[PDB]
């Protein structure tokens, strides 16, 4: 599961993106 | 291609395994946190998933082979098998709906910071039904796009 974790990982950050504005 | 940045980020995942940050990703770190994951796997299982990863056989897992592996994935943008598996480590009751309770669960051990309002709203913009729970049809819509 390492990758799926990324992933993850990863959808926080765009998510902490299209937050920031 | 690799980045600098996209490396870092890689680091961060690799540093979520290797907790005593020797350098390597042990059968015994991965169990860990495939436990804090809602998993649980045997021993053997362990072993299989760091020797998919594990190059050189020295039955650890170090960033160089944990790189070589995420960017290969990464090149692969058909992995559907791959969001299925992100969705199975959000889903621990198995129903096929992720729960604002399991999606903060997950988030608070992947090493992330969410607040109630936060997992409300990440849930209201993927929540395409509007019944307060990801189902799978919504999590790949969520996960594929942006
Ligand atoms: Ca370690
Ligand atoms: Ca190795
Ligand atoms: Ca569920
Ligand atoms: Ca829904
Ligand atoms: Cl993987």
């Amino acid at each position: 599961k390492f990758y799926a974790t990324f992933l993850i990982q990863e959808h926080f950050r765009k998510f902490m993106k299209r937050q920031e504005e | 291609q690799l980045t600098e940045e996209q490396i870092a980020e890689f680091k961060e995942a690799f540093s979520l395994f290797d907790k005593d940050g020797d350098g390597t990703i042990t059968t015994k770190e991965l169990g860990t946190v495939m436990r804090s994951l809602g998993q649980n796997p045997t021993e053997a299982e362990l072993q299989d998933m760091i020797n998919e990863v594990d190059a050189d056989g020295n039955g650890t897992i170090d960033f160089p082979e944990f790189l070589t592996m995420m960017a290969r994935k990464m090149k692969d943008t058909d992995s559907e098998e791959e969001i299925r598996e992100a969705f199975r480590v959000f889903d621990k009751d198995g129903n096929g709906y992720i729960s604002a309770a399991e999606l903060r669960h997950v988030m608070t051990n992947l090493g992330e910071k969410l607040t109630d309002e936060e997992v409300d709203e990440m849930i209201r913009e993927a929540d395409i039904d509007g019944d307060g729970q990801v189902n799978y049809e919504e999590f790949v819509q969520m996960m594929t796009a942006k």
